[PDB]
RNA sequence: CUCGAUGUCGGCUCGUCGCAUCCUGGGGCUGGAGCAGGUCCCAAGGGUUGGGCUGUUCGCCCAUUAAAGCGGCACGCGAGCUGGGUUUAGAACGUCGUGAGACAGUUCGGUCUCUAUCCGCCGCGCGCGUCAGAAACUUGAGGAAACCUGUCCCUAGUACGAGAGGACCGGGACGGACGAACCUCUGGUGCACCAGUUGUCCCGCCAGGGGCACCGCUGGAUAGCCACGUUCGGUCAGGAUAACCGCUGAAAGCAUCUAAGCGGGAAACCUUCUCCAAGAUCAGGUUUCUCACCCACUUGGUGGGAUAAGGCCCCCCGCAGAACACGGGUUCAAUAGGUCAGACCUGGAAGCUCAGUAAUGGGUGUAGGGAACUGGUGCUAACCGGCCGAAAACUU
RNA sequence: AAAUUCCUUGUCGGGUAAGUUCCGACCUGCACGAAUGGCGUAACGACUUCUCAACUGUCUCAACCAUAGACUCGGCGAAA
RNA sequence: CAGGUGGUCAGGUAGAGCAUACCAAGGCGUACGAGAUAACUAUGGUUAAGGAACUCGGCAAAAUGCCCCCGUAACUUCGGG
C-alpha cells in the first residue's frame, strides 16, 4: 500500500473505499503495511451517512493483498485491501468491524479493533 | 541435457534443435561426422542420450526417439545395430577429435564419430 | 541427497501425514496471546508444496467472513501443534492457483 | 566526434606496431615415417591421419 | 584476544531456536587449522601467526612452498594466511604445529566473516551505482540505462577522479560485522552463522571474534 | 573575446564546492520559573519528502517531517536526453496601417546531425624496472568509502510552577531513510523442463507423436540472475581543539583566563571500524627453492647455446570472464561430458486391460518425462609436446 | 474575462485532499457586434481543450529472457 | 540499392473473405562467415503489490475486439444518436 492506492473500508462509519494520501510513520515512508497508520481521503461513502465524500481522515491498515512474513517464518495474505476509520487515540470511529484482521494490530496495539473484529488470523 | 549458456546455434532455439536432430541422423547413418568444432562439442551429449534410449531398447523408448529423429531408417538401425552394439560400454559412446579450421572464416572445425 | 543434509536432520519433525494439494486440512497452531499458548485452528484447502525438505512450506486456502485467507506454513515447523487430515481432494495439477477468484459453490472440489 | 588533427609519426606507430599475429607453437609427428610439425592440438588427428600435410 | 580460523562456505539453510522463530543460517566448515609460523615484533615489526588449511596433494605443490612447510615440519596444505593479532603478542597461545577447530567460538557469540564476494562482470552504472537511469518514454531517445551528464563545462573543463562509472564488480575482499554464532557442531566441524557470508558454496572464508561485539 | 556560428528557458540524469546553518551537535545573554522561545557566537559530518495548479523559474495550496537551507560552477550539465515556452515559413482573433504588412498582445500546428583523434575519468592487460633467477606470506608511507535520524518506556508526574502544565542528566525497546553482502524463506523471470489445448500439414492409416502459428496460446516451474526478500552496518574508546567556561597570577601593593604556566570543552579535525596500497624509482620485510654449465671472441659488467627451481602456451573446464587476466584439473585424474542413484519440477506416460453407444473414466502405478544441485562410477576427452627461464666489481 | 480582457491566477459558484487549466455566471467590452455576417444548432472531426470508468512497466522501482549489433577470430576494406 | 512499376491467371483445409494461419503446383534459403551468457543500444516477451502517483500532455504500451439473443439515454433537422 502506497500513496493513491484505493482501500475498502472494514467497518460501519458509512464510508465504502478511501484513497491512500501519506503513509505516517516517517519522512518519505514508501509502503504501509497491517498495523499502519494512513492519512486517507473518502472516495464514496453511503448516501446521507455519518461520514460525507471528500473528508480527510486516519486510518489503519488490516488486511492487504501482498502477504507478509511472520518471527516464526509464516506468512499471511489476504484478498484485498482493507482499513479501518480511527479516532486519534486509536479508537475506531465506527461500533464494529467487518471480516477478519490480521495478529500484527496486537502488536501495534490496536486492543478495541483487535476486540471487535469478528476474527483475528 | 544442459541448455546453452549464451547464444544458440544457427541463430534460435528452434533452428538449433533442428540442427541438432539433423546431425544426429547423419552421425548415426554414417557413423562420422566432420563439422565446425561448436557443433561437434553440442552434439555429444545430445546424441549419447538417444543412443541410451536405443540401449533400453523398448517401444517406450522407440517413441521417445522418434519424438526427434524423423528418419525412420536411421530408427530402425539405431535400434537394431547401435543399441545393441553398447549394450555393454557404459557411456561414453563418441568420440570428438580436432581437426584444421577451414579457409572462408577459419571456423575451427572436427569430426565426432562412434567409438566404433 | 544434499550437502546440508546431516545439519537439517536433527531438525525433521515426524507426526507429519501425507497430504497432497486439494485436500482439506486441520492445522492447530500455537498463539501467544500475551503470555496463554492456546491452539488455534486453520480449516482450509492445500493449494501448494513447494519442496525442500525441512525448508519445505505448503499454503492453505479458506474463507472466512466474505473474504479469502490463505497462510503459509513451513512443514516442519515447531509452531505447528499437529495437523489433521479431513479429506482427500481430486485435482489434476500441483498448483491450484486458480482457486483465487473463485467463489462459493464454483470453489469446491471433488472428494476422492 | 571527428579527429581534431592528424597524428604524428611516433604516435601512429606506437599503436600499429601491437596490431601482430600471434605464433603458434609446433610440436614433432611422425606419420608412415615421414616426421611433420603440427600444432599440438592437432596431434591426435596427424596420429589418426586426418591432417592433409600437402 | 582476537580469535581467527580458516574454513570453507558450505551454503545456507534454516533453523528454528527456542522461542520457536526462524533463523537463516549459512554453514561454515570450519575445518582444522595449523599454524605453520608466528609473527614476532623482533624479527617483523608485528604479532600475528600463520594459518594453513586445506587438504591437498603432495604432488601439487612445488618445491619452495614444500620447503616453506618443511621448514615448520608439518603437511603442506591449500591455503595459507596470517592472523593479524594485537600488539600485546604475549609470544604464547600459540605454538607452531598446534591444531585449532571450530570450538574456539561458542553459540551466542558474535563473529567477522570476512571472503570474497561472487564476480559480477563488466557492469552498468545502474547495476554497479544504484543510477536511475532515464525515463523508457515520454520522448527519450536511447538513454533509457545511461548515465547523463558526467561534469559541468568549461569551469571545470575535466572529468573528476573518482566519479562512479561502468566498470568490472565484484570480486572484492567483503567483511560482514556481527554474525551471530547459532551453533557450533563439534563432531562435524561446522558453525551455523545466522545471516549472509560473502562469497560462492566452495569459497575459501576466514572468520573471526567480532571486534566490536 | 567570439558574426568563414560560443546552441538560447524550464525539466530529467549525474554531480561538486562555499557557509551568509534548515535539522541534528556545543555554548553566551535573555523582558530565560518549567515546557517552549528570542538574539548572538562556534560548527559544513550527514541529512534536508510526496503530490495539486502552471511551459514554466517563481508562487499559492494539500499531507507529512527532525528538517523541508541559501548560493557558485557558460543563470553547472542538449557531440547525455526532452522540446512544454521563446525565435522561421501555415492559419485565425483583437488592435494599428489606404496597402503590402506589423504587435516584448493572444491562439492551434511545426525535422534536435555526428563511427571519439587528444586530454580527462571508469575498468583490464602487455613490457620493463625494483643489481642472480623464482615461489609463498606480509608491513603500511599515502589514499578511498562511511558519517542521518524518530517514537515509546523508566527516572517522574520528579525538579519547576498558584494551577494549568511539566523537566535537565542518565538507562532500555522498537522504527523510518540509506548502504553492503547473500538466495534459507517470500516474490519475479525462465526460448533444449513437464502438462493441457486451437488451426493446419506431415510421420502409409488407427493409436502415438512431430513442424509452423509471438516460446502459437494456456497452467506450473529446479538452477542462475534478482527485490518486493533475508542478514548486517553506521558504534564504542582515546588525542588535539572551536565558541565558551576556568585554576594559579603580575606588570599596575587591588583586580585580571595570560603576558610564564596548567585544565575542561562539539556530529567539525586526527587515531579507532571497512577497503586499496612498495611504479612508496626511499621500488620495503620475513621466509623457502635452484644455486648449475658449454662455445666463440677484439677477453669485454662481450656475444651465443644448453639448463635448474619455476612459469607459460597447448588441452579438459568454471558461479572467473568483452579480448586479456583469475581459479581448478590433466590418468598417481572424479575436470567437463556420459552413466547409475538421490534431491527437486511436473502431475498419473506408453502398451495392455476393464467400464461406457460415445465423448470419456478406472487399474497396472506416486506413474512416466526431465537441465543446472549432491554422491558413486575410470566409459569419452584432458594426448606420445613445445617455448621461455639463474649472478663483473669495488670501499670501509 | 471570449481563438478577442493588458491589469489577471478579476469576483462568486461547481468540480479536486490540494485546480494559474475546465464548466456556469457577473459586466469594470484596455480593444465584441450583425453576409471581412451576429447568435444558436442535431449529425460529422487522425482538429484544440477539461473530466470519468477500465487498463496497464508511464511511474514507485526496477528485474529477468531471446534475437540484431556492440565483443573475439579469418577475409575484404572506407569517411568526415 | 529494404524505394517505384500497368495488365492477366490464381488450388486445399479452416474462414464472410482476394483478411489471416498452415499447405499444393511451382519456386526459394539472396552472395561475408565462425564464435561468445560484458556494459550499452535496438526489436520482441514476462512481471509481485500499487494503478497515471509519470509527463507539457495517458506520448507509448495495456485494455476492448467474433457470432447469436435481449436491451438501449439526453438531444434531434425525425434520417439519426
Ligand atoms: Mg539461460
Ligand atoms: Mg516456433
Ligand atoms: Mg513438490
Ligand atoms: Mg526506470
Ligand atoms: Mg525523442
Ligand atoms: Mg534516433
Ligand atoms: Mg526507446
Ligand atoms: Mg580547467
Ligand atoms: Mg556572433
Ligand atoms: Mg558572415
Ligand atoms: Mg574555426
Ligand atoms: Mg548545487
Ligand atoms: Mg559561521
Ligand atoms: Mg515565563
Ligand atoms: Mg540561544
Ligand atoms: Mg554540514
Ligand atoms: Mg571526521
Ligand atoms: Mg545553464
Ligand atoms: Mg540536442
Ligand atoms: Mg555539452
Ligand atoms: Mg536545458
Ligand atoms: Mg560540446
Ligand atoms: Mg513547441
Ligand atoms: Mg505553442
Ligand atoms: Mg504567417
Ligand atoms: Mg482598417
Ligand atoms: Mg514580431
Ligand atoms: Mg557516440
Ligand atoms: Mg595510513
Ligand atoms: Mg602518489
Ligand atoms: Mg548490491
Ligand atoms: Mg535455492
Ligand atoms: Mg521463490
Ligand atoms: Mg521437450
Ligand atoms: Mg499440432
Ligand atoms: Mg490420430
Ligand atoms: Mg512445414
Ligand atoms: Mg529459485
Ligand atoms: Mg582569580
Ligand atoms: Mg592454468
Ligand atoms: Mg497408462
Ligand atoms: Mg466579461
Ligand atoms: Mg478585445
Ligand atoms: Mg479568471
Ligand atoms: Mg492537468
Ligand atoms: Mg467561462
Ligand atoms: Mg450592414
Ligand atoms: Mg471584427
Ligand atoms: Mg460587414
Ligand atoms: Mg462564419
Ligand atoms: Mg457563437
Ligand atoms: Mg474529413
Ligand atoms: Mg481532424
Ligand atoms: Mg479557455
Ligand atoms: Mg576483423
Ligand atoms: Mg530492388
Ligand atoms: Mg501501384
Ligand atoms: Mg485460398
Ligand atoms: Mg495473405
Ligand atoms: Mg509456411
Ligand atoms: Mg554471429
Ligand atoms: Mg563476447
Ligand atoms: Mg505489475
Ligand atoms: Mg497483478
Ligand atoms: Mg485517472
Ligand atoms: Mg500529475
Ligand atoms: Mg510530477
Ligand atoms: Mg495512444
Ligand atoms: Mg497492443
Amino acid at each position: 500500500i502506497q500513496q493513491e492506492s484505493r482501500l475498502k473500508v472494514a467497518d460501519n462509519t458509512g464510508a465504502k473505499e478511501i484513497l491512500c494520501i501519506r503513509v505516517l510513520g516517517g519522512s518519505s515512508r514508501r509502503y504501509a503495511g497491517i498495523g499502519d497508520v494512513i492519512v486517507a481521503t473518502v472516495k464514496d461513502a453511503i448516501p446521507g451517512g455519518n461520514v460525507k465524500r471528500g473528508d480527510v481522515v486516519k486510518a489503519v491498515v488490516v488486511r492487504t493483498v501482498k502477504e507478509r512474513r511472520r518471527p516464526d517464518g509464516s506468512y499471511i495474505k489476504f484478498d484485498e485491501n482493507a482499513a479501518v476509520i480511527i479516532k486519534p487515540d486509536n479508537d475506531p470511529r465506527g461500533t464494529r468491524i467487518f471480516g477478519p484482521v490480521g495478529r500484527e494490530l496486537r502488536e501495534k496495539r490496536f486492543m478495541k479493533i483487535i476486540s471487535l473484529a469478528p476474527e483475528v488470523l | 541435457p544442459k541448455p546453452t549458456k549464451g547464444p544458440r546455434l544457427g541463430g534460435s532455439s528452434s533452428h538449433q534443435k533442428a540442427i541438432l536432430a539433423n546431425l544426429a541422423t547423419s552421425l548415426f547413418e554414417h557413423g562420422r561426422i566432420t563439422t565446425t568444432e561448436p557443433k561437434a562439442r553440442a552434439l555429444r551429449p545430445y546424441a549419447e542420450k538417444l543412443i541410451t534410449h536405443a540401449k533400453k531398447g523398448a517401444l517406450h523408448n522407440r517413441r521417445e526417439v522418434l519424438k526427434k529423429l524423423r528418419d525412420k531408417d536411421v530408427v530402425h538401425t539405431l535400434f537394431a545395430e547401435i543399441g545393441p552394439f553398447f549394450a555393454d560400454r557404459d557411456g561414453g559412446y563418441t568420440r570428438i577429435i580436432k581437426i584444421e579450421a577451414r579457409k572462408g572464416d577459419n571456423a575451427p572445425m572436427a569430426v565426432i564419430e562412434l567409438v566404433r | 541427497m544434499n550437502r546440508l543434509d546431516f545439519v537439517d536432520k536433527p531438525s525433521l519433525r515426524d507426526d507429519i501425514p501425507a497430504f497432497n494439494p486439494g485436500d482439506t486440512i486441520n492445522v492447530h497452531v500455537k498463539v501467544i496471546e500475551g503470555a496463554k499458548e492456546r491452539l488455534q485452528v486453520f480449516k482450509g484447502v492445500v493449494i501448494r508444496r513447494q519442496g525442500g525438505g525441512i525448508r519445505e512450506t505448503f499454503t492453505v486456502r479458506k474463507e472466512s467472513y466474505g473474504v479469502g485467507v490463505e497462510r503459509t506454513f513451513p512443514v516442519h515447523s515447531p509452531n505447528i501443534d499437529h495437523i489433521e487430515v479431513v479429506t482427500r481432494g481430486d485435482v489434476r495439477r500441483a498448483k491450484l492457483y486458480y482457486l483465487r477468484e473463485l467463489r462459493g459453490k464454483k470453489a469446491k472440489i471433488k472428494e476422492k | 566526434a571527428v579527429p581534431k588533427r592528424r597524428k604524428s609519426r611516433s604516435n601512429t606507430r606506437s599503436r600499429r606496431s601491437q596490431w601482430k599475429a600471434a605464433k603458434t607453437e609446433l610440436v614433432g609427428v611422425t606419420v608412415a615415417g615421414h616426421a611433420h610439425k603440427v600444432p599440438r592440438r592437432l596431434l591426435k588427428a596427424a596420429r589418426l591421419g586426418l591432417i592433409d600435410f600437402d | 584476544a582476537r580469535k581467527g580460523i580458516l574454513g570453507t562456505k558450505l551454503g545456507m539453510t534454516q533453523v528454528f531456536d527456542e522461542s520457536n522463530r526462524v533463523v537463516p543460517v549459512t554453514v561454515v566448515k570450519a575445518g582444522p587449522n595449523v599454524v605453520t609460523r608466528i609473527r614476532t615484533p623482533e624479527r617483523d615489526g608485528y604479532s600475528a601467526v600463520q594459518l594453513a588449511y586445506g587438504e591437498i596433494s603432495p604432488r601439487k605443490v612445488n618445491k619452495p612452498l614444500t620447503g616453506q612447510y618443511t621448514a615448520a615440519g608439518v603437511n603442506p596444505r591449500r591455503y595459507l594466511a596470517e592472523l593479524r593479532l594485537d600488539d600485546s603478542d604475549a609470544a604464547t597461545e600459540y605454538q607452531v604445529g598446534q591444531e585449532l577447530t571450530a570450538e574456539i567460538f561458542a553459540d551466542g557469540s558474535y563473529v567477522d566473516v570476512t571472503g570474497t564476494s561472487k564476480g559480477k562482470g563488466f557492469a552498468g552504472t545502474m547495476k554497479r551505482h544504484g543510477f536511475r537511469g532515464q525515463g523508457a518514454s515520454h520522448g527519450a531517445q536511447a538513454v533509457h540505462r545511461r548515465p547523463g551528464s558526467i561534469g559541468g563545462c568549461a569551469t571545470p573543463a575535466r572529468v573528476f577522479k573518482g566519479t562512479r562509472m561502468a566498470g568490472r564488480m565484484g570480486n572484492d575482499r567483503v567483511t560482514v560485522l556481527n554474525l551471530l554464532v547459532h551453533k557450533v557442531d563439534a563432531e562435524n566441524g561446522v558453525l551455523l552463522i545466522k545471516g549472509a557470508v560473502p562469497g560462492r558454496t566452495g569459497g575459501l572464508v576466514m572468520v573471526r571474534s567480532a571486534i566490536k561485539r
